[PDB]
């Protein structure tokens, strides 16, 4: 189980410094490249740079794209590998990836899930989460629609999983909308059996990582 | 850099048919161009590397060939889940660049929309908002039109709707619109109604309750 | 490792 993560996202202010950290497992990290590749929301793919193995030191490569405001860095005692980007603009907001190299398979061979970073001088707010509770104006052919409003957020995104991840068919999380207050709004909806409304316990889980929010929901 | 143009920027194609992308470079790059699958919201994944060597896993249902300066992907037999967009990557020389890449979408049979109405929670009416949602699940085409009505007079400007993306096992989509009042807007009317018009419809569908 | 040629 070769697996890389990118730190989670969040907000960065304009000219500041972005940084991210891509921690692997389930290989001999240490005897890859790792890349980083960005792709600006609606956008798409940049590669940043990569950062070499032990071999080499762990010398780098960037794009000249970047030039002179990215440093890649591995702490090995850690099982980390780091990005950092100084003086931000609009332009450097996007979802982060990091990308190991591979080596028969190369370049790009595993991918982190990756991790939006969005620059902006405002403020981070968590969000409200409702219930959409199944009901006779929600029945179709022995089937039922429930869900969870996830209101006034910011930035994006916002995760939600639906029984800490045991329910995934069925589940429709829309893409969030922009609202007038420059705040997001989403709604995660599942159709389910009627029949077994009396016995299943449906949760939402709403994690907005920008804010640390955490917010579980039970919708009856 | 090296510059890499793709073709066609997006298609769409029924289940079983063969779709072929091109990848032009703007100067040779002898056989190192690899293939990357992206599904919205999810990293790209490695399906061919060095023209046409599939990663380990991939069906064999898709391919790549070419040399130089031109490029073709091949999926021989489109499938359901393979809807997504497609990058061409070279790495002969630095910096690494991408295509701009190709969306590949499904055309299937028309799929009518299964629709919900929910009234506003009484946690979210306790905080002085009210906000009435409108589920269009599972439909095709992805063009719909929702009408929010309260007491028959048609609404406008106030509310908010987002479309999925294409579904990878039916290849259907789904709608969500939101409608929001104050409270007090709220409580100054009777039925909500939310009516949807689609083409798998033989007539509009109405979903609604009375306050 | 990398067969990649662009990764030295």
């Amino acid at each position: 189980q070769v697996q890389l993560q990118e730190s989670g996202p969040g907000l960065v202010r304009p000219s500041q410094t972005l940084s991210l950290t891509c921690t692997v497992s389930g290989f001999t990290f240490t005897d890859f490249y790792m890349n980083w590749v960005r792709q600006p929301p609606g956008r798409g793919l940049e590669w940043i740079g990569f950062i070499r193995d032990k071999a080499k030191g762990y010398t780098t490569e960037y794009n000249p794209s970047v030039k002179g405001r990215v440093t890649m860095l591995v702490d090995t005692s850690k099982n980390q590998f780091s990005l950092r980007l100084s003086s931000v603009t609009a332009a450097d907001t996007a979802v982060y990836y990091c990308a190991r190299e591979g080596h028969t398979a190369a370049p790009f061979d595993y991918w982190g899930q990756g991790s939006l970073v969005t620059v902006s001088s405002a403020s981070t707010k968590g969000p409200s989460v409702f219930p959409l509770a199944p009901s006779s104006k929600s029945t179709s052919g022995g089937t039922a629609a429930l869900g969870c409003l996830v209101k006034d957020y910011f930035p994006e995104p916002v995760t939600v999983s639906w029984n800490s991840g045991a329910l995934t068919s069925g589940v429709h999380t829309f893409p969030a909308v922009l609202q007038s207050s420059g705040l997001y709004s989403l709604s995660s909806v599942v159709t389910v059996p009627s029949s077994s409304l009396g016995t299943q316990t449906y949760i939402c889980n709403v994690n907005h990582k920008p804010s640390n929010t955490k917010v579980d929901k039970k919708v009856e | 850099d090296i510059q890499m143009t793709q073709s066609p920027s997006s298609l769409s194609a029924s289940v079983g048919d063969r779709v072929t992308i091109t990848c032009k470079a703007s100067q040779n790059i002898d056989k190192y161009l690899n293939w990357y699958q992206q599904k919205p919201g999810k990293a790209p994944k490695l399906l061919i590397y060095n023209t046409n060597n599939l990663q380990t896993g991939v069906p064999s249902r898709f391919s790549g060939s070419g040399s130089g300066t031109d490029f073709t992907f091949t999926i021989s037999s489109l499938q359901p889940e393979d809807i997504a967009t497609y990058y061409c990557l070279q790495h002969i020389s630095r910096p690494r660049t991408f295509g701009q890449g190709t969306k590949v979408e499904i055309k299937r049979t028309v799929a009518a929309p299964s629709v919900f109405i929910f009234p506003p929670s009484d946690e979210q009416l306790k905080s002085g908002t009210a906000s009435v949602v409108c589920l269009l699940n599972n439909f095709y085409p992805r063009e719909a039109k929702v009408q929010w009505k309260v007491d028959n007079a048609l609404q406008s400007g106030n509310s908010q709707e987002s479309v999925t993306e294409q579904d990878s096992k039916d290849s259907t989509y789904s709608l969500s619109s939101t409608l929001t009042l104050s409270k007090a807007d709220y409580e100054k009317h009777k039925v909500y109604a939310c009516e949807v018009t689609h083409q798998g419809l033989s007539s509009p569908v109405t979903k609604s309750f009375n306050r | 490792g990398t067969s990649s040629p662009s990764a030295d």
